[PDB]
Order: structure tokens, then C-alpha cells, then sequence
RNA sequence: ACGCGUUAAGCGCGCCGCCUGGGGAGUACGGCCGCAAGGCUGAAACUCAAAGGAAUUGACGGGGGCCCGCACAAGCGGUGGAGCAUGUGGUUUAAUUCGAAGCAACGCGAAGAACCUUACCAGGCCUUGACAUGCUAGGGAACCCGGGUGAAAGCCUGGGGUGCCCCGCGAGGGGAGCCCUAGCACAGGUGCUGCAUGGCCGUCGUCAGCUCGUGCCGUGAGGUGUUGGGUUAAGUCCCGCAACGAGCGCAACCCCCGCCGUUAGUUGCCAGCGGUUCGGCCGGGCACUCUAACGGGACUGCCCGCGAAAGCGGGAGGAAGGAGGGGACGACGUCUGGUCAGCAUGGCCCUUACGGCCUGGGCGACACACGUGCUACAAUGCCCACUACAAAGCGAUGCCACCCGGCAACGGGGAGCUAAUCGCAAAAAGGUGGGCCCAGUUCGGAUUGGGGUCUGCAACCCGACCCCAUGAAGCCGGAAUCGCUAGUAAUCGCGGAUCAGC
């Protein structure tokens, strides 16, 4: 914008560490501008207040969940290892393949691999 | 007292160490600032109105 | 029992005079007297119009009066009739030759000391005083401010108790010099004693 | 509800004991038991509209933890003592007008009480009224100049006077202005109620707070957010967190002061050079100084250390760091705070008087008590003389240079200045010299006698100033107690407002 070179002192600061904080929570929350149809969480006794919310509003929940948790709040689990980042790699993507692959044109076995061990 | 006197101190009188000020409005004897007629009271009020011309609040 | 009148607390900036006329030190005082005399006159024969500012100029035995109102047509009459009788009724007391335009406030409800006396004109109809209070906020809100906020003193509703009702919305910030607020205040005389009423409406700034 | 929760206060069955508002009362009576102390059983009359339980928000604690502020400590100067000025309490008065009451009343409203002011008293007076708008009615209708009387107000008076509507009349009557008297609607009241009020103010407090929306938790009041960890002057920011945000506050946006730049030359100057009766005064020059408008400059931007971050300690550069220094600026609310006597205003009260006008006195009383102040009590001082330290404001019913008269206050004259130009204006402390020599003093300047000057119609009750005389208490102040953290305190003078003078 041309407001990158004006703005009182105190505001490019005050407003663009403001920007930080909504980018560090608002990425990925930024795309949806109705409620769901549906959450996939992946350790429901960590997401609790997300999975409350979701049930309050009779949104369903997906889950990959584990001996940790209350499966009966869950409406589709997936009674696997909410810890394992090889088990929500495993998992996570497959479930993207078969959301892209309702649609077409699958991709790779995605960049999944952080620095994987 | 106050109406026969604003009246009375407008009258020229015998002697003019008789004479003296009365805020033009407000109509009052004491601090009656000379260079406008105001009591102190109702001065403030126009002051603060913006009908006293360039009059301001003073800070320094 | 605190707080500064918003107008008087910037009048150098955010705010000029009701009255731009230079002076010697020893004129000042009487262009006042008239000056004053004048409003005191226009004001009480001039209501119905609804009148804000009462704008004064001066540049040696000429004056300019630009008063602003709701209701130009009430000035005036259908013509020039009554715009005639007060320039007729001004120079009777002002010696000097008393030119007057006249404005237009192109919303009124952002004209704080027309929604006062709107607030106030209801209240000395027995109208519901707390209500009276909400829409006139509301009015001021929907013609588009920033902010507005309306205080009526004691003896709401011819209560024995005198008390104080205020409702507000947006911003008033009034400790911002560069906020631009103009306010306002209404009388009430009633049945049962004096109400006071005063309007605060955000708009500006840099 | 707190909580209980396989050691139920959960879900069920069996059997026992017990409760049925509080006080009277575990009392009275009776019975049983007991050595006794007493125990068990256990009422009524009368009487209350509650007595209770759990939890909520506060408030409080001679509970806890964290933290602030001239809060105490550390200091420097004070008050309480004396004289005097002033405000108040009390008393006194014909009256000593009214208000203000711990902080937050008491040099407060009063930024100017001799008459004015003035709201109080005593006396002489006016009543449709000193002021606003109208009505009913005979009288005159614009107006001018005296006299009597009185302290004045007012009152009793004798003259000068005929303009304008109208022509309707060629002989002038009709309440057109205007002015009178007699009635009427009304004015007037600083009379009372700040506990009927507006407004404005004080105040906790410039304290770091007070809230809202929606969500979430609780049957509920409410809670969460606003708790927690770090940090700040700050609910300031940071990190966390069933909250996410916001508003009134905080800060910032505004004024003054620190550094520099631009624009500008009746104030600045040998800065440069020239003339100078050597006064920036003269031509000349804005360089400088200043004046006043507009910009720049500071950001934790830069370097070292700590920290997750905010931020913390230190360093450089810079006139100026980490809020550079002073203002302005006062959240929701609190105090039934303050003011009806500035004004405005609901109600009640006075209307030949609770209104008005005047002269005079009173608000200035003085056996006393208190608050705030001044001047002191001396040699780091007092007195006299000489001697530029410079720095905000006022001034044409004014500031008054300069001459002269007077010891002087002041009085004569008299130039300049609507004032960066001329005046008030001497700054004082300081500096240089001289005096005093520790004394109730050459400290101190109360009180008092006398002579004056000025403002004002007028200075007895009641002014300030000058001059002679007179020189009181006072030798640093009991218990108590006040301010101030830096250009501050301490000290020294200077100006203004109000205002004839004070
Ligand atoms: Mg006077
Ligand atoms: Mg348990
Ligand atoms: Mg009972
Ligand atoms: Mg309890
Ligand atoms: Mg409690
Ligand atoms: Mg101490
Ligand atoms: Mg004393
Ligand atoms: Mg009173
Ligand atoms: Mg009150
Ligand atoms: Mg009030
Ligand atoms: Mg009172
Ligand atoms: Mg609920
Ligand atoms: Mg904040
Ligand atoms: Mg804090
Ligand atoms: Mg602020
Ligand atoms: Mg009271
Ligand atoms: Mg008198
Ligand atoms: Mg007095
Ligand atoms: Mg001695």
C-alpha cells in the first residue's frame, strides 16, 4: 500500500505486530467464512473445547483419537496414536488423497516429512 | 436587592467615586474584569463557548 | 463535579470561534455587549428554525452573522418577508450596518445542540425520558457518526429525586484534542423544576 | 449449594432412632434415677416475622502476599512563642448582613467594605414602584426655568409652554405619539428550601481503574474476559489462558522550555570597514543576538550484556535519551459535598412591605480562642555611598522622561509614546569602599504625640504616603505540627488583575 511509507511513528509497530499475532492463530482459519460441515481433530481430549463447540452446534466430529480419550463425543473415530507423527502422517494425508480424489487428479504422497526423525 | 441595583448602578450618579463595574450579564459586583464587562463567573462560560474573540485557554 | 467543555478545550484546533472579530482594548468590550445582546435576541425569535452555530464577523461598522439552522425556510418566509423585519429588527440596537447570511446544517443530527433541544423539546412533553435519550443516540448513530452521547440531568419524570440518565455509542473520546466534538446543551423548564440535557458527536480528526 | 462419589451423601430392600418456624426453654410441673452435683423424660401461657443453611458481590481486619506516594525515614527551611496583617470561633452590638465547617471551612465567595459597594441597623421618605408588557379613565398632552423645605431622598410650589393627527371646520373636539394623576393585570424580594433542581465547582484522584458486546461456566446472584508469569508511571506492553474484541480511562494528538535549519530587517551590530560631538549615534550591514511563523531533531534507530518476549542494566553518537523538563487534560462513580447570595430554576412566604429611595452608622466592635501570613530577634548581619547582572507585563478618563520648588511625600511646569520606537523602571540579592563592634544594640520597628502630602463631594467612627519625635515585644519559640526530591527548597527583587484611593 501506499501506507507503507506513512503512518504516525508508534503504528508501524502498533498495527503491523497486530498483523503478527492474527497470521500466527488466523492461517489456515482465514479460509472458512461459514461454519464447517465437519472438524477433523486430532487428539480430542487435547482439542476438547473445540470438539464441545463442534457437538454444541451439531457439527460432526472427526477423529483420530486414542486411549486417552472419550470416543462415545466422537462420530467418526479413528481409533489410532494421537502422538506418532508417522500415525498422523499416515493417516492425515491418506484422508487428503481421498479429498482431493473426490474431485480428480490426485497428487504425491505429499510434503509430510518435516525432518522426519 | 439584585434588580433595583443593576438598574441604580447604571444611573450617573452625584459624584463619580459612586460609580462602579457590573458583569453585563450575570448582573455582578466583584471580579469584574474591566476590559470586558464579565464577572469572572459568566466569562469562563463565554470563554469556553468561543464567543470571546481569540480568547483561549492559556498553558505554558 | 469535574470535566472540561469540549468546545473550550479546543478551540485553537478541532474547533474556531463563534466569533472572529479583532479589537482594541477598549472597543472589545462593547462589540461584545452587541455581540452578545445580538444572540440573546436571535436565539428567542428563532427557534422554531432550530438554530447551531451563530457565527459573528467584523471589519468596522459592517457585521456578518452567518447563522446556520435545520430550517431555512423559516428565516426567511416564503420570499424574503421575515430575513427583512430581522436585518429591520438587528440594526435597531447595532448602530452599524447589519449584513446576515443564512446556512443550511445539511444534517441536523450531527448538529449536537439540535439534538439536545430535540431531547430537551420532548422532555418538556412529558416523553419517555430514558427512551428519549436511546433513539436520539440511535438518530445520531444512523446519519452516519462515529460516536454520540446524550446526558439528561435529575427529576426524570418529575421524580422527588433528582438523577441522571446518559446513553451512549462508538467512541467519545473527549481527553483527544484532534477528535473534533461538537456538543451541545439544552434547558428544559418543566412543571417540576429544570432539566439539563447535553450531546456529545464524534466525527473527526487528523 | 458447599460437596458426596465401590470407605456414596449414587441406585435399591429391610429393621430401628429422630425432625415438624424462632424466642420462652432443655425452663416449669410430674415421674424415674443419683450421696450430692445433677441426669433422663419434657410442656404451657406469652411473644416475634423471622430464626436458619450454602453460596455471590462488596466492605472491613489489631489476616496473608505483591507494590506505590515528600507517607515515614534522611535532609534544608518553617508554624506553635513576640509584634503586627488577615480570615474564623466566641462575646458584644441598634446592627456588628449572608454564606463557607475535618481532610476537601478559616489571606475561602470578596481580582479592592470610607459614601458607592451593601444584602445589616437607626432614622427621613416612595408607593403601579429604580426596571418589562398590556388594559379601564377625567385631567395635560414634545418641553424649559426657578423658588420654598430638608441631612439627603423626597415633598409643597411659581412661572416660561403650544409644536402634531386632523380641515371634519374659513369659529377648531376625536384619550395619534408623549406626559401626568385615579383604579387594574403586574412588576420587585440577595425572603426560605442546595434534602425539589440545572449549571459550575470541590473531593477520593491524574489514583489505574470502571465497564460493554458476543461467546463460554453457574439452577442463581454472578463468574470468565479484567485471574496467572514477566514489565511499566499506567488495565503500559509482553507471554500464556474459554475466550475474542471493544468502549470510558492511561498514553498520544495541543501549549511553554532545551539544539539546529528556512522565511522576514526603524529591535541587533566595528561581526567587517568607514566616518563617531565616541550614546549603535551616523551612513551603511543581517552575519550574530533577538522577535515570530514554518520545518527539522529521538525511534530503544545504533553497539555490549540479560530476556521467550515485552522490556532491564550499561556504551557511542547527539543540544537533548529510554516519560528530556514544566503545563493543559480529571473514567463509571463517591460524598444526599459546595453554591437558590453570580446566574438559571420547581415549590412555599412578603406586597402603603420580607419591595424601594436616602442620609447616617454597621460589616472595622474586643475579656478572650484558632487558622493563614508578614516583620523580626542580627555580624553568613544592619546602615550609607558608589557600581549595569540581565528576565515576563502594564500605559492616551493613561504611563509621565527632563527641568525647577519642597528634607520628603508631593506640587509647578513639560518633551516623548496609540508604545520591540517613548514611560512606569530602581531590580534587589551581588560587587567596591566606608561606618557600627555583640549592646535589647546603628539589631527590631510595634505603640504613641506632632507636622504635613495625595485620591476623593467627604478620610471622626474608617484610607494610603511623607517628615520629626517616641522606640514596645522580641535574644530563634511548650506539647503539638507544616512544606519541599532540583533550577526544587531556601532566599531577592520585578509585574498584573481588581482599582479614584486603599
Ligand atoms: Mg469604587
Ligand atoms: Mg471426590
Ligand atoms: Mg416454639
Ligand atoms: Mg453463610
Ligand atoms: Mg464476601
Ligand atoms: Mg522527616
Ligand atoms: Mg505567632
Ligand atoms: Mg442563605
Ligand atoms: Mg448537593
Ligand atoms: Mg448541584
Ligand atoms: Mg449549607
Ligand atoms: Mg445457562
Ligand atoms: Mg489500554
Ligand atoms: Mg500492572
Ligand atoms: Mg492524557
Ligand atoms: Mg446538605
Ligand atoms: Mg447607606
Ligand atoms: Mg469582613
Ligand atoms: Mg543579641
Amino acid at each position: 500500500s501506499p501506507e507503507i511509507e506513512e503512518r504516525p511513528k508508534k503504528e508501524q509497530v502498533r498495527l503491523k505486530h497486530e498483523l503478527e499475532r492474527l497470521q500466527k492463530y488466523l492461517s489456515g482459519f482465514r479460509l472458512l467464512k461459514r461454519l464447517p460441515d465437519a472438524i477433523f481433530v486430532v487428539d480430542p481430549t487435547k482439542e476438547a473445547i473445540a470438539v464441545r463447540e463442534a457437538r454444541k452446534l451439531f457439527i460432526p466430529v472427526i477423529a483420530l483419537a486414542d486411549t486417552d480419550s472419550d470416543p462415545d463425543l466422537v462420530d467418526y473415530i479413528i481409533p489410532g496414536n494421537d502422538d506418532a507423527i508417522r500415525s498422523i502422517q499416515l493417516i492425515l494425508s491418506r484422508a487428503v488423497d481421498l479429498i482431493i480424489q473426490a474431485r480428480g487428479g490426485v497428487v504425491e504422497p505429499s510434503p509430510s516429512y518435516a525432518l522426519v526423525q | 436587592a439584585r434588580k433595583a441595583l443593576i438598574e441604580k448602578a447604571k444611573r450617573t450618579p452625584k459624584f463619580k467615586v459612586r460609580a462602579y463595574t457590573r458583569c453585563v450579564r450575570c448582573g455582578r459586583a466583584r471580579s469584574v474584569y474591566r476590559f470586558f464587562g464579565l464577572c469572572r463567573i459568566c466569562l469562563r462560560e463565554l470563554a469556553h463557548k468561543g464567543q470571546l474573540p481569540g480568547v483561549r485557554k492559556a498553558s505554558w | 463535579g469535574n470535566k472540561i467543555h469540549p468546545i473550550g478545550f479546543r478551540l485553537g484546533i478541532t474547533r474556531d470561534w463563534e466569533s472572529r472579530w479583532y479589537a482594541g482594548k477598549k472597543q472589545y468590550r462593547h462589540l461584545l455587549l452587541e455581540d452578545q445582546r445580538i444572540r440573546g435576541l436571535l436565539e428567542k425569535e428563532l427557534y422554531s428554525a432550530g438554530l447551531a452555530r451563530v457565527d459573528i464577523e467584523r471589519a468596522a461598522d459592517n457585521v456578518a452573522v452567518t447563522v446556520h439552522v435545520a430550517k431555512p425556510g423559516v428565516v426567511i418566509g416564503r420570499g424574503g418577508e421575515r430575513i427583512r423585519v430581522l436585518r429591520e429588527e438587528l440594526a435597531k440596537l447595532t448602530g452599524k450596518n447589519v449584513a446576515l447570511n443564512v446556512q443550511e446544517v445539511q444534517n441536523p443530527n450531527l448538529s449536537a445542540p439540535l439534538v439536545a433541544q430535540r431531547v430537551a423539546e420532548q422532555i418538556e412533553r412529558r416523553f419517555a425520558v430514558r427512551r428519549a435519550i436511546k433513539q436520539a443516540v440511535q438518530r445520531v448513530m444512523e446519519s452516519g457518526a462515529k460516536g454520540a452521547k446524550v446526558i439528561v440531568s435529575g427529576r426524570i419524570g418529575g421524580a422527588e429525586q433528582a438523577r441522571t440518565e446518559w446513553a451512549a455509542q462508538g467512541r467519545v473520546p473527549l481527553h483527544t484534542l484532534r477528535a473534533n466534538i461538537d456538543y451541545g446543551f439544552a434547558l428544559a423548564r418543566t412543571t417540576y423544576g429544570v432539566l439539563g440535557v447535553k450531546a456529545y458527536i464524534f466525527l473527526g480528526e487528523v
